[PDB]
């Protein structure tokens, strides 16, 4: 309730570093029901150049733990904390071994782009991101597939023909794995995609 | 018999080869619809023919890819590919799932080259000239949909698919790819009925999470749609009620133009008039400022949403929420003030209870004591803070006072009190004042700066009653006198005190502080000081002129309102938002101030705002040009022509003047005068050849020492001389005479002492003018890069002037890299764009594909003109960046490691060059080399003897 009404209340500098370093010090202490209210403050009320890792903070809390679309919402309310979560993963996957929230949140930033892709194309060449998290996700978190926005995900692939195409193998499993779940229409839809794929190029995508 | 035959070529095509059966169709219903423009049974035939071939690139996929035609025609020829119907069958395509995105890129390259080669065009005429074919994709795209008025479905989906892309791929090129798609949008929703919904609904999912990227679009083509049909949203069962939550996102002016648009509809519409009404009572308790100012903004424009001058519980209703709103901070309190009045154009009683609520507000600081101590509450204003602008509050009560004075118990009390307090200003001066220190003023200090808010805050004070006065009364020199205190008090409080301790470390680039002064009642106030001398004159103004203080600041007012309508598209005080109503005082204003300038600094002053008049007429009042110009007593050039004529003979006797009565700041601004004002002189008049005749000449005889005179005034011919021929001939002449002002490469041979110009004397052949020839060789490398592009029975013209140009292009560097030029940047422009010229490499490059004896004489001219004398350059810049690395300190890795880095890049360009004729010199069967000479390459030793 306190940030609630900071919320409605107007900010000031002094005391806004002060109580949002405690938040960030209080946000995973509290049950997963509990702090959505306070990401989504720090996301649409709070902007600054701390921000960067202010998110980094944040992914640590929610590194464990990982119907709760709430903090998806509050993502979407605001598009720089998006740009500065594509700067953090520019790091954190340089350092952290990908973590799903990590794989989740560029699909959302990528959803709500160029830079994702940008991003996606240096760690493919870096680092491939093994991808038996992203199959749990899938498994798991399969409520926000809407194959639109893996959709570009996919025809990256294209972009990655040019060299290492172990990576197309990788998209190929993973469109493999999001087909069997749900969403009859976007299985057709996908099946389309498919054929697009026999249809148009080489036969290597054949 | 065009219907069996395109049914035995679709047979041909679905089993069969599909190489030539679309480029032979396309051709011929090319040359149908040529024929038909110059109806319903060809539209009709038409829709069944793309409804055909739609079905055949969906059954058989393989038809589309076979965009390879389309685009080997466009890299052959570009232009020549975006026929009509090839546009409308790809566009019809594009809404096919698959191939999308390559025709979709395709169309987004060719229509952001198409508008950069109209850009071009509408920058260089000689291009017209030679390459008269223009193909602007934008009218053909915008035709499209005037011929998709005869049920096209698919051709509407992609229609509506390319424009949201457009809007998405946007983010001066961008602006006008935001033009196109507002214009194919607008004429989508018009014609097509089933759609218009869909767009609707489109239009409303894409403003939403956009605000890093200019987003006016939106909001412009969604009222141009809602005025053209405002029914659209009521059929899409009203969805603007969810847009409701952009109050957090960017409401400081999407919100506003939003309600502007959707104004009709909240007024028939009750269901979004009360959803408005409770976002907006739900959002104005809510403490944030940001939600506030989006509280604020709504509120400026519901009141005026409902009219009745001309549901009383409805307009008694709303008069509380704005009052108990004043309570609020001062930055929350501002917009009210200046919003007030437009909703006091629009109500009777009501306008009495807002008068009883300002009223009852300005009590709260009025401190009725008749005529003592100042009656400054300025205290409460404290929660270093500011709690109230009393300034705005006393600007809005003089004009809404004025308002209700003029429309026909407590109005005799307001005026009376208002009289009080101006006979109390003229009797409390710099004495009773708390502020009488020089210097109590102090930056980053808690008491300082309460004095600075409160030195602001009355500077506005007095500013607002000299508006009083000076209407309250009517040649009448009591109320005159009273003017003359109240500036007294003004400039003795505001020239010295403040801009002495207040702010004035950096110099003022601006003027006496931002006024809270009517545009109006400048323009009268000024129409009525000049240009005005009648028996109604009290003998006042004679007084009056005697103060050249308020002189000054009289106009600096108005500069500061023009600046405002320069940067933003709007002012301050009354009627700042009706186009109309500045540009009839636009328009009186102009002439008093012309009139002022030629009665005979002040006049400085003056003239500086015509600049700014003319500025803001052309880049915002295009379209109201005309008036404007018949104003200052249709064809606009006769009267543009007698415009320049006097600032021509302001300028000839301002130029022809001594040294000694240059007054630099008057020549500066009378020159971009004219560049502002010779931009709309029509091509088909003779005053563009005898003025363009008249500052060559002028050039020519005039030698003037300024720099900032001379680089004006150059780029003005050049602005000018790229419209109408090739600017390669003044550049030219222009690098005839550098070479003879300076001295030379090699300072051995003695270059005849010509001069072409008068102007470039010893002094000015600085990188004053020496970069900005080099800018304008730039321009003209740039666009030739683009014909070489073209160029890549119209191809023999093109090579035709390619050749000339860079022919006399070539001679240009042959003379200007000879010039001996001093160090700094210049030297480094001429190094990297010697590298530009060279990259004589794409035009070598092209003619691979085939000789020419042009092309030969012009490496002929090449070799003989630019490579020998180009390795001289570098042999001598090695050793005036020697003497410039003496006078370090007098790292060091920063300046040698920057002076030379363009010598490696040149040396590439050279040789690239070079190779490039070794392909060409053994496949054309030509030795054209025997011209050149070898290659030259340099070492060195260190010389160890000197070593220490």
């Amino acid at each position: 309730p306190i940030l609630d009404a900071l919320s409605r209340l107007d900010l000031d500098a002094e005391l806004l570093a002060k109580v949002r370093q405690s938040a960030m010090t209080i946000v995973p202490s509290v049950k997963l029901e509990d702090l959505p209210v306070v990401i989504k403050f720090i996301l649409h009320n709070v902007k600054a150049a701390d921000a960067v890792e202010v998110i980094s903070d944040l992914r640590k809390s929610l590194d464990l733990s990982s119907l709760f679309d709430v903090i998806k919402l509050a993502v979407r309310f605001q598009k720089d904390v998006s740009e500065a979560w594509i700067k953090a993963i520019e790091n954190s996957t340089s350092v952290s071994d990908h973590k799903v929230l990590d794989l989740i949140v560029l699909l959302l930033i990528h959803s709500t782009r160029k830079q994702t892709e940008k991003v996606l194309r240096s760690k493919i060449r870096l680092g491939c991101m093994p991808e038996q998290l992203m199959q749990n996700a899938f498994q798991n978190h399969s409520m926000v597939i809407k194959d639109f926005f893996p959709s570009i995900l996919s025809l990256a692939q294209t972009f990655l023909h040019s060299a290492h195409p172990a990576v197309v193998s990788f998209g190929s499993c993973m469109y493999k794995q999001a087909f069997a779940v749900f969403d009859s229409y976007c299985q057709q839809e996908v099946v389309c995609a498919l054929v697009t794929h026999v249809c148009s190029g080489n036969e290597t995508e054949l | 018999e065009i219907p069996p035959l395109v049914y035995q070529l679709l047979l041909l095509s679905a089993k069969g080869s599909k190489k030539t059966v679309l480029e032979g169709i396309i051709s011929f219903f090319n040359q149908l619809d040529k024929r038909q423009k110059e109806l319903d049974q060809l539209r009709h035939v038409e829709g069944t023919v793309i409804l055909h071939i739609v079905s055949a690139i969906n059954l058989d996929q393989d038809i589309g890819e076979e965009i390879k035609h389309l685009k080997t025609e466009q890299q052959k020829d570009p232009g020549k590919a975006l026929c009509p119907f090839s546009v409308s069958l790809l566009l019809s395509t594009a809404v096919k799932h698959r191939l999308q995105e390559q025709i979709f890129d395709f169309l987004k390259t060719s229509i952001t080259r198409s508008c950069k080669d109209l850009q071009i065009l509408q920058a260089s005429k000689f291009l017209q000239d030679l390459c008269p074919q223009q193909y602007d994709v934008t009218a053909v795209i915008l035709e499209v949909v005037k011929n998709s008025a005869f049920g096209w479905d698919h051709v509407t989906q992609g229609l509506v698919d390319l424009g949201f892309s457009l809007m998405e791929s946007y983010e001066m090129p961008a602006q006008q790819a935001c033009k196109l798609g507002a214009s194919i949008l607008l004429e989508t929703f018009k014609v097509h009925e089933p759609i218009r919904s869909d767009i609707l609904e489109q239009v409303l999912n894409r403003v939403l999470t956009k605000a890093a990227s200019p987003v006016s679009h939106f909001i412009d083509l969604l009222s141009n749609i809602v005025v053209s049909a405002p029914l659209v949203l009521q059929n899409s069962s009203s969805r603007v009620t969810e847009t409701f939550d952009n109050l957090s996102f960017l409401p400081i002016d999407t919100v506003q133009g939003l309600l502007r648009a959707v104004q009709p509809l909240l007024k028939v519409s009750m269901s979004v008039r009360d959803s408005l009404i409770l976002v907006l009572q739900k959002a104005i308790f809510s403490r944030q400022l940001d939600a506030r100012k989006a509280a604020v903004a709504g509120f400026l424009l519901l009141l005026r949403n409902f009219k009745i001058l001309g549901n009383e519980a409805f307009c008694l209703e709303i008069l509380g929420s704005l009052r108990r709103c004043l309570s609020q901070q001062a930055d929350v309190r501002l917009m009210l003030y200046e919003g007030f009045y437009d909703v006091l154009r629009r109500n009777s009683q009501l306008a009495s209870s807002i008068m009883e609520t300002l009223l009852s507000q300005i009590k709260q600081y009025y401190l009725p004591q008749q005529d003592l101590l100042p009656p400054l509450k300025l205290e409460g204003c404290i929660m270093i803070f500011l709690q109230e602008p009393l300034a705005h509050l006393l600007c809005c009560i003089q004009h809404c006072l004025a308002w209700y004075k003029s429309t026909v118990g407590f109005e005799q009390n307001f005026e009376e009190m208002l009289e009080s307090v101006t006979r109390r200003m003229i009797k409390s001066e710099l004495e009773d004042f708390e502020l009488d220190k020089s210097a109590d003023f102090s930056p980053s200090s808690g008491v300082g700066v309460k004095n600075n808010i409160y030195a602001i805050q009355v500077m506005g004070i007095c500013e607002v009653l000299i508006e009083y006065n000076f209407k309250i009364g009517n040649f009448s020199k009591n109320k005159f006198e009273d003017v003359l205190g109240l500036f007294t008090c003004y400039n003795k409080l505001s020239e010295i005190l403040k801009e002495k301790a207040g702010k004035n470390k950096s110099t003022l680039g601006n003027r006496i502080a931002r006024s809270f002064l009517s545009m109006g009642f400048v323009s009268t106030l000024l129409t009525a000081l000049f240009r005005d001398n009648a028996q109604s004159h009290e003998e006042s103004l004679a007084v009056l002129r005697s103060s050249t203080e308020f002189m000054r600041y009289a106009v600096s007012v108005a500069l500061q309102k023009v600046q405002q309508l320069e940067e933003m598209g709007q002012t301050d005080g009354p009627d700042g938002q009706n186009p109309e109503k500045m540009f009839q005082n636009l328009c009186k204003i102009t002439r008093v101030l012309l009139w002022r300038y030629t009665s005979i600094s002040i006049s400085l002053l003056c003239l500086e705002g015509l600049l700014r008049i003319f500025n803001t007429m052309q880049q915002l009042y295009a379209a109201r040009i005309p008036q404007f110009l018949q104003a200052l007593d249709i064809n606009v050039t006769e009267k543009a022509a007698f415009q320049i004529r006097q600032f021509q003979r302001s300028l000839v006797n301002q130029l022809s003047s001594a040294e000694d009565d240059f007054n630099s700041k008057e020549t500066q601004l009378l020159i971009t005068i004219l560049s502002t004002l010779s931009k709309l002189l029509d091509p088909g008049s003779q005053q563009f050849l005898q003025f363009l005749t008249w500052t060559v000449k002028i050039c020519k005889e005039n030698a003037l020492e300024d720099l900032s005179c001379c680089k004006g005034l150059l780029t003005l011919l050049f602005s000018l001389h790229v419209l109408y021929k090739s600017p390669v001939s003044l550049l030219r002449e222009l690098a005839q005479d550098i070479h003879a002002c300076l001295g030379d490469i090699d300072q051995d041979v003695e270059i005849e002492s010509r001069s072409h110009f008068a102007i470039v004397n010893v002094k000015t052949a600085a990188p004053t003018v020496c970069l900005l020839v080099l800018g304008q060789a730039d321009k003209v490398l740039e666009e030739v890069d683009w014909l070489i592009k073209r160029l890549t029975n119209q191809t023999q013209a093109l090579e035709k002037g390619v050749i000339l140009q860079l022919g006399t292009l070539l001679t240009v560097f042959h003379e200007l890299v000879q010039t001996a030029l001093p160090a700094g940047s210049c030297v480094d422009s001429l190094l990297r764009s010697l590298s530009k010229t060279y990259a004589l490499t794409s035009l070598i490059k092209h003619y691979i594909q085939a000789v020419p004896g042009r092309l030969e004489k012009l490496v002929k001219l090449s070799g003989s003109h630019l490579t020998p004398q180009c390795y001289s350059f570098i042999t001598y810049v090695q050793n005036i960046h020697s003497e410039s690395l003496s006078f370090a300190e007098e790292t060091v890795m920063a300046k040698v490691l920057r002076d030379t880095k363009p010598i490696p890049n040149l040396i590439f360009a050279i040789e690239q060059y070079e190779k490039f004729l070794i392909h060409l010199s053994k496949k054309s069967k030509v030795n054209l080399m025997q011209y050149m000479k070898l290659s030259t390459s340099r070492d060195f030793r260190i010389n160890a003897s000197m070593l220490d």
